């Protein structure tokens, strides 16, 4: 995955080179802003139930014709699938600020997200809807501090440009 | 602006050939199409065809097929309509309109209207006179056979005989149209409604669909006070 | 490759798990100590040289075999090749030290290093007493009890820290 | 510009030889298929103005969302590059029938159109619902001979497939 | 590449100076700083894709011909080369922005890229005019003055970040 | 490459219009000649190594210094590469005359030929030579006039495509 | 020029990524860690003439063969140009500091001081006594803080290492 550690040190093992001076820096970052991507979190995976549901409701009432026959989520099965997928990208966010980096999105959601949802008729927009929409519904001190607030939002945003 | 200037009237005999004109002027003569209407004596509007002029393609209706012939000059910037085998049926006002594209095909500006002496979605006008005063809130409504899309055009044809484009899209105000006349209407039934009724809106008004080839008018409402 | 985050995202992940409370203390106290594990690789990096040259001097020392004939040290050639692959291997340890994982070792070190030394003929034995000795100077140098060379740090206890260097070498160790 | 003629020069030219019998077979073909293909090109050429309104109207007809704010097609100019866009592909298609190849479409709509649609947020299910209607509007012997049909639905297949 | 630091030693280099007062100032400036500068990196970078999507589709809009036939954004393969050409473009301004020196944006996008546009006949006006659109929907996303969308940050003065990216766009408008 | 239909194609693109009723009548007639321009292309590709030979024959017969020590036939070397060139010369215009258009020609192979001969000192006067022995053999191959080999075609006029073949080999003489 | 900032810059540009999250994470320990490596390096700064004096009188102390014909230090200007190098490494060291990477020592210093002191009959080992001189010759906190004396000595070994 993507993150400072894995950044800097792929950047000296290219390199062959020790850890130096710069790498140690880099981790220092790591060590300073993880309070707030780790805050971020904790407040998302002890929250991502009514997240994700805030979210998946959004989506669907931004799309309504995501209903009708034909369209993602026709099925009660595929309003499920929709929502256990903003619950997957929540996760990856979740896992992106463990991290400190998007290397968990980029890997397991964004890949071959475009293909995937082609081939599936899932249009890009219903995703970017449920993820403006907790992008937007995060206030701050109430739901995070306003660091963490800036590193969630820093995920929905790299996700959101992903499927833009 | 757009004039859309037409030949003079032109007297033949059955069997003849009329070969009618329609000079554009105030717009790029290859963005939009020139249709063609025909109105019989005290009767409705009814489309013959249309072409464009950016591909020379015609688009005729059934009725006229062989009886019309369109084409078109671009270096002039003029349109020609030829009718054949000339009849009885044939005596009639041919209006020359310029016609949109894709979603804005409307007949937006209209010919003075050449006089010639000798599965279709049916646009039912139910109402086909109306009489009302100065002030009055008149509603003019129409129906069409099959469902459409909102994709109905309202033209004011005044005594004079000349033709404006009033409504387009079903709510839609032309450039020049007053905020009196509105539209409404969403699946089969559209109703025109002129609010604070003036002697300038004494005229007859068609309701056009133009969902579905053939593009077809109503019988017309002719509203006097 | 994996850090510790990482890796304990991918556990995560295994379960579709968000990220528990007593992985996230986990992460917290790896930050806690991240001072102590930048120290813990700057004393390994800082002496890389040393600690190299030392384990492979004191391996030949041992096993003089190694620089006769047909030995795997004999040429300039072959011991060129023994220090390189030894400074080789201190890096990757450095960088599973700094990564808290040892995914960056395995992957990117160990992965067919013990093939790759069968059919080279590199003496399994002798390798992995290059890689002990190495073990043992990083571990000093973590703890700071190297004889001849002290780095100033904060008072306070490596032991984490050194018992991941050791751990780290012993996976070197047993994937040859 | 893919097609018969360019395909097998292409493959001569690769391996350096001149045109043999493979190569004359293959462009007697493009003559054999000639027919069709230029008759559904006249046909598209001939009525193209109808054909993209009516595929348009299909297209906002199935997703009338398109005209909420927000969304493609949510101005009048918006509406109207809609249907533009159908005219491209259109004529697109009218030059691959041409051509009798994908070349055309390969090059001038399809090269990009996943990067283009995906920055200005327009679904590809609108273009495959005006295409696919179109492919279903047209009737034989009606508007177009068999092959000439066969000839047309191929290129509106391709590029529904290029969009799905 | 140089960053700000790396240009201040660059310039006491030529001297055979080391790092003097006021330069070290200077660098202690940038960074204390340094929280605003990421804070309008994050900025640009959260709303890069408007940023380039609009910047594009404004010099479309003034300008119709790039979309009519020869035009250099006719097909839908040429427009994703403009809209690719617009994100490059502004991901090395971002670069530069994280740096605070130009030196990454000059020499991995700036250089041969008038050439290189003459040769393929991309418009340098159209180029430079969205380019334009792209510094000012950035500055104002650094400001927090974009009317459709705010990012929350601590209140304060963002003027000298908004006077770089400008300086910034200024350069790739210069360089074309 | 484009070929004769995706040359209409192109120029019906610049209008953005559909391709007219000429330009498909026009095409038309290009399939209805279909089987004469396979013979035609049949023609050359049967005799092209008698073609390219003797061209190549010819031009040194009548410019014998080519031949002579300093010439640019004298070695075999260059004698091979010459007839290498007029090779590949007569198969990229059979290409041409295959696809009905002189693009493929162009691009692949009198794209940069006139600079690349000047810098190898090839004469251009001679490869001008070369390619109209080789125009005049191919045009008479087309319309069945060789002397020595007569090929078997239904009686007809092949005049447009001789003098297609004919103006190939002057697109490749004015290029070089 | 190594550094945190290039590391991460050229690290995003390689892959074509715009600044992530774990991009401005490693520029915050760029900022947490600036205060002590440039309190180390305005120390440097302000007292290199008596640290490079001390550094190449321990070097030539601990080597006196040096001042023997056919060495290097056999005369007064090799003599001075030992104690130019070593201020040249000094120089370099300051501008790792303020880097916070040794971007400046490898492209300057190192990258090919193997083959010019092997050509000259440089021995690597007198200015590795000139390092190592000046790393034992640091006190904390009389010289500079202990952070700053970290980046410091860092740096020196850096510097040594890449002479062993
Ligand atoms: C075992 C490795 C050592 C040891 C480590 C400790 N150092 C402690 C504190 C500490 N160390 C640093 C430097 C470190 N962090 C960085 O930012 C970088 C480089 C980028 C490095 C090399 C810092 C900044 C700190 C915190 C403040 C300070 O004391 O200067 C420490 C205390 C715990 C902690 O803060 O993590 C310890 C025990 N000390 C030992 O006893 C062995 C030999
Ligand atoms: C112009 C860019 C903005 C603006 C910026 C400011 N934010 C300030 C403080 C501040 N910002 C951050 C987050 C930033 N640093 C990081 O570590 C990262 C990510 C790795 C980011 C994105 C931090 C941590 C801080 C420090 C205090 C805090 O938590 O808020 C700030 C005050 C000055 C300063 O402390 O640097 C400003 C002005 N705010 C504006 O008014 C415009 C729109
Ligand atoms: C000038 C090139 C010639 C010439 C050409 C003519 N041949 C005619 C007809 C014709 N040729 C072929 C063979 C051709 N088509 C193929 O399928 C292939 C290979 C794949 C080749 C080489 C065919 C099949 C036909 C049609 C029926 C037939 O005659 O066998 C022809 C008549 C016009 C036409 O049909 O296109 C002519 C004039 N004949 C000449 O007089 C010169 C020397
Ligand atoms: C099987 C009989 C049909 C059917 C016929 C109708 N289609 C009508 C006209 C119509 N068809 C198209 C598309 C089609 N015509 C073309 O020229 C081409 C080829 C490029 C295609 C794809 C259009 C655009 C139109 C409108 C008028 C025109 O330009 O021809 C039609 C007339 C009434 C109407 O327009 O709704 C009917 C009823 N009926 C069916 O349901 C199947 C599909
Ligand atoms: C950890 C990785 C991971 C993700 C990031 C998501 C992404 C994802 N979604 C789907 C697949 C799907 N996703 C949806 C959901 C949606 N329907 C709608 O109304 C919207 C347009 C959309 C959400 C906004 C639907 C309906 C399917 C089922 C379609 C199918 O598989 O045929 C699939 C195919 C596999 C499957 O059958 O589930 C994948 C990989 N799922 C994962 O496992
Ligand atoms: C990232 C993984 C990685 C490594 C760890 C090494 C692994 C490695 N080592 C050698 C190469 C070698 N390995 C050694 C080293 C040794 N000889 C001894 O006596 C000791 C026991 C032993 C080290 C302690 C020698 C001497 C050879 C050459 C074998 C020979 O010539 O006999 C080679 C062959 C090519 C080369 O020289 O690089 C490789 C791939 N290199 C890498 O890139
Ligand atoms: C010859 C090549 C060629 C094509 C194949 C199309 C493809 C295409 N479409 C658009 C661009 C566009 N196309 C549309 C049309 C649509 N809005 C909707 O209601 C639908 C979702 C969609 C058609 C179904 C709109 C509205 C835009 C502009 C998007 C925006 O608002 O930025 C652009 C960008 C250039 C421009 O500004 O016009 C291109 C290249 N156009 C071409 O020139
Ligand atoms: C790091 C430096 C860097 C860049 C900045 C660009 C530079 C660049 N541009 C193009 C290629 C191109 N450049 C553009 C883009 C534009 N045409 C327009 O209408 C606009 C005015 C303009 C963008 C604002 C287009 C459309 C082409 C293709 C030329 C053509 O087909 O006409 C190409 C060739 C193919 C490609 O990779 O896209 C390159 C290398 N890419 C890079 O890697
Ligand atoms: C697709 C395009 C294409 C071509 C047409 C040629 C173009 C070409 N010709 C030559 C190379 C050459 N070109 C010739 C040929 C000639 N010298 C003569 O006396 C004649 C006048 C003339 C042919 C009629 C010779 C002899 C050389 C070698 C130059 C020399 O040794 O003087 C070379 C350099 C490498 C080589 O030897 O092949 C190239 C690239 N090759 C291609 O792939
Ligand atoms: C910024 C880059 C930079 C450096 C890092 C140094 C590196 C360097 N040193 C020397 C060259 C030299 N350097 C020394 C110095 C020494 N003599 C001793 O007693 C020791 C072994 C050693 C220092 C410990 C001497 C004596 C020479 C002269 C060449 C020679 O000895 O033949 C030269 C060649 C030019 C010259 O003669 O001065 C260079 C480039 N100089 C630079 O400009
Ligand atoms: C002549 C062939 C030869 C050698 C070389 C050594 C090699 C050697 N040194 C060791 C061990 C060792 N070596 C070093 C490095 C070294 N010691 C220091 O104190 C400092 C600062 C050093 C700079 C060079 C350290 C730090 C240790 C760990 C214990 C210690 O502090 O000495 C060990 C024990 C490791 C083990 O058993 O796994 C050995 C065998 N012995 C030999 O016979
Ligand atoms: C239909 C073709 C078309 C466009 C597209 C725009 C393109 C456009 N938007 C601009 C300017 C601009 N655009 C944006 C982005 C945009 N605005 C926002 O407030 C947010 C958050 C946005 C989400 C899309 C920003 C942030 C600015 C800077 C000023 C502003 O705050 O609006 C500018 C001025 C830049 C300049 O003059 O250099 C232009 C021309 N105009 C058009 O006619
Ligand atoms: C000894 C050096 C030498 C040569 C070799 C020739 C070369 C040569 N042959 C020609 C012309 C020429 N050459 C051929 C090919 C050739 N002829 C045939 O009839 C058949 C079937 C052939 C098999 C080899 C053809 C088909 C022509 C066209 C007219 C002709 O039939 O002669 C031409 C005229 C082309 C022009 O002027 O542009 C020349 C100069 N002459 C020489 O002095």
């Amino acid at each position: 995955m993507k993150s400072v550690i894995t950044t800097t040190i792929s950047a000296a093992d290219a390199a062959g080179r020790f850890p130096s001076s710069s790498d140690l820096e880099s981790v220092q970052g790591n060590i300073q802003r993880a309070a707030s991507r780790l805050e971020a979190a904790e407040k998302l995976a002890g929250n991502h139930e009514a997240v994700v549901k805030e979210a998946g409701d959004a989506c669907f009432a931004k799309y309504p014709y995501l209903k009708n026959p034909g369209e993602a989520g026709d099925s009660q099965e595929k309003i499920n699938k929709c929502y256990r997928d903003i619950d997957h990208y929540m996760r990856l966010i979740n896992y992106s600020l463990v991290v400190g980096g998007t290397g968990p999105l980029d890997e397991w959601g964004i890949a071959g997200a475009r293909e995937v949802y082609r081939a599936l008729n899932l249009p890009g927009s219903s995703y970017i809807a449920a993820f403006v929409f907790t992008r937007d519904r995060l206030c701050v001190p109430r739901d995070m501090s306003a660091q963490a607030a800036v590193e969630f939002s820093g995920a929905l945003d790299y996700v959101i440009n992903s499927l833009c | 602006e757009v004039q859309l200037q037409q030949s003079g009237a032109e007297l033949a005999r059955p069997g003849a050939s009329v070969k009618l004109s329609c000079k554009a002027s105030g717009y790029t003569f290859t963005s939009y199409g020139i249709s063609w209407v025909k109105q019989r004596t005290g009767q409705g509007l009814e489309w013959i065809g249309e072409i464009y002029p950016r591909s020379g393609n015609t688009y005729y209706n059934e009725k006229f097929k062989g009886k019309a012939t369109l084409t078109a000059d671009k270096s002039s910037s003029t349109a020609y309509m030829e009718l054949r085998s000339l009849t009885s049926e044939d005596s009639a006002v041919y209006f020359c309109a310029r016609q949109g594209y894709y979603a804005n095909s409307q007949f937006t500006y209209w010919g003075q209207g050449t006089l010639v002496t000798v599965s279709d979605i049916q646009m039912t006008q139910t109402t086909s006179s109306l009489s009302a005063s100065l002030g009055d809130r008149v509603t003019i409504s129409c129906s069409a056979s099959q469902g459409i899309s909102n994709y109905l055009n309202w033209y004011q044809q005044k005594p004079d005989g000349t033709v404006k484009l009033l409504i387009y899209y079903t709510s839609s105000l032309h450039s020049g149209v007053p905020s009196r006349f509105s539209g409404s209407g969403s699946g089969t039934d559209y109703s025109l409604t002129i609010s604070n009724l003036e002697p300038e809106d004494i005229a007859t008004y068609y309701c056009q669909q133009y969902s579905k080839l053939p593009w077809t008018f109503g019988g017309g409402t002719n509203l006097e006070i | 490759m994996l850090d510790a985050f990482s890796r304990v995202v991918v556990n995560s992940d295994s379960k579709a798990a968000y990220v528990s409370g007593s992985d996230l203390q986990a992460l917290k106290t790896f930050i806690a100590d991240g001072n102590k594990r930048l120290d813990a690789v700057n004393s390994i990096v800082s002496n890389a040289s040393c600690i190299v040259s030392d384990a492979v001097s004191g391996m030949i020392c041992e096993n003089p075999g190694l620089i006769a004939p047909g030995g795997n040290c004999y040429t300039n050639r072959r011991m060129a090749a023994c220090l390189r692959d030894g400074e080789i291997i201190l890096r990757y340890t450095s960088y599973a030290l700094l990564a808290g994982d040892s995914s960056v070792l395995e992957d990117r070190c160990l992965n067919g290093l013990k093939e790759t030394y069968i059919a080279l003929g590199v003496p399994t034995n002798s390798t992995v007493r290059a890689v002990s000795i190495m073990k043992s100077s990083a571990v000093a140098f973590i703890s700071n009890t190297a004889s001849q060379r002290k780095m100033a740090t904060a008072d306070g206890d490596c032991s984490a820290l050194s018992s991941e260097v050791a751990s780290y070498c012993d996976k070197v160790s047993a994937a040859i």
